[PDB]
């Protein structure tokens, strides 16, 4: 509800907006399971046709980055 | 020449070493050069074929012999060292054989005077100059 700022941008929008869901996406990351949501994220995404071996395991911040998208499901 | 001595003093020598070894009738001392042994060892390990790394002291030389050697390698290297050993000793000349597995994991890095190394995508260490 604040009018506190005006927008100049596209991009500035789209971080105002995404910000304000945190509180939920906290809510969902607590309690899903990041195997989970992860196997989903990749599965969106094309990627390397759709699933691939990994020789290498490496955490990314991952906690930001998982689209709700993906949360609600392993929840 | 790193002995500087008298012939007087070879023979003082010579008569304490016949001292030591009652069973022994004469000592004959012999005058051996540096740079030959340093080069029979350095033959040998390129007729061997092994990657080595040489290092030069004041009074020694020293051979590196490190990483993911293969078996056969390792034996002709065995045989090869055993076989220098017992002609020179292992006074002057020493060979350092080290299996280690390959450098830092798999990791990839920028190897320049600023290197650093990646941890992962997004996570830079610099450690120290590579």
């Amino acid at each position: 509800e604040d009018e506190d700022v005006t927008f100049n941008d596209i991009s500035s929008l789209s971080k105002h907006v995404d910000e304000g869901l945190d509180g939920y996406r906290d809510y969902l990351i607590k309690y899903s399971d990041r195997e989970l949501v992860q196997f989903f994220e990749n599965a969106q995404l094309k990627r390397q046709y759709g699933e691939e071996t990994e020789t290498v395991k490496r955490d990314k911040d991952e906690i930001e980055k998982p689209s709700i998208f993906a949360l609600l499901p392993a929840y | 020449q790193r002995n500087t001595m008298s012939k007087k003093e070879l023979e003082v020598l010579s008569q304490k070493l016949r001292a030591l070894m009652p069973y022994a009738d004469s000592v004959n001392i012999t005058l051996m050069d540096d740079v030959t042994a340093a080069g029979q060892a350095e033959a040998g390990l390129k007729q061997q074929a092994l990657p080595y790394s040489r290092r030069n002291h004041k009074g020694g030389v020293t051979f590196v012999i490190q990483g993911a050697l293969d078996d056969v390698e390792i034996l002709r290297a065995r045989q090869f060292v055993d076989s220098y050993y017992r002609t020179w000793g292992g006074r002057y000349v020493q060979f350092a054989i080290e299996l280690k597995d390959d450098w830092l994991k798999g990791r990839s890095f920028q190897y320049g005077a600023e290197g650093y190394i990646k941890m992962s995508p997004g996570h830079w260490y610099f450690p120290s100059p590579l």
